[PDB]
């Protein structure tokens, strides 16, 4: 198994410390499979069923079972090996295409 | 649009915590 | 205090520590997240690794595959140096490869 961009995925979050409760979490994956399989890492925006209309909240699109929106401003290279990366679903090109163009806006 | 754009329409009541803030196994920070 | 694009500085960790700033000036008052990638003294010849230019004390090469949004106050960010444009544009050019 290596997570693919486009793949929803749920990471481990386990905090040693913190208000925030452990557990998994989910998240988009943005970067390219080549780069997952062989850093051992995966960029990742964090996905949440809290809606603000946040400027960089990103509408979850073309799943099965997900729903929420992307963060895409907080954007994350995350072990996914060690945070145990598991592929739950996988939402629309444009849908990355969006969450990218943001982060691409963002950088510069 | 424009990060400008985007970034005019942040708000208090806006704004989200930062979710995945933990470092586990390789991550650097 | 606000950190700045091209900014070398210093981050608390984890289980201080220099990273580099990629993301925009503005992006980093108002969100109150900075985008950064680690800085490091090993060079181990990855891909991904790009050498650190135009700086006073800070050596290295910057991980772009280690890239993260952070929150800089949180971790009591403080801007101890800075690189080249060359530099940034090369970190951003890797981290958009990755995510494209």
């Amino acid at each position: 198994y290596c997570p693919a961009r486009g793949d929803v995925i749920l990471l481990d979050f386990n905090p040693q410390s913190g208000h925030e409760q452990a557990g998994k979490r989910p998240a988009l994956v943005v970067s390219d499979d080549l780069f997952n399989q062989v850093t051992g890492f995966a960029v990742v925006c964090p996905i949440t069923n809290q809606i603000k209309g946040y400027p960089f909240e990103v509408p979850v699109d073309g799943t099965t079972k997900t729903t929420g929106v992307i963060l895409a401003d907080q954007v994350k290279s995350l072990d996914w090996k060690a945070r145990a990366a598991r592929t739950v679903d996988s939402v629309s090109g444009e849908t990355v295409t969006t969450v990218v163009d943001m982060v691409s806006k963002i950088i510069k | 649009p424009t990060l400008e754009e985007l970034l005019g329409q942040c708000t208090a009541e806006n704004r989200h915590h930062e979710y995945l803030c933990d470092s586990q196994g390789k991550e650097m920070l």
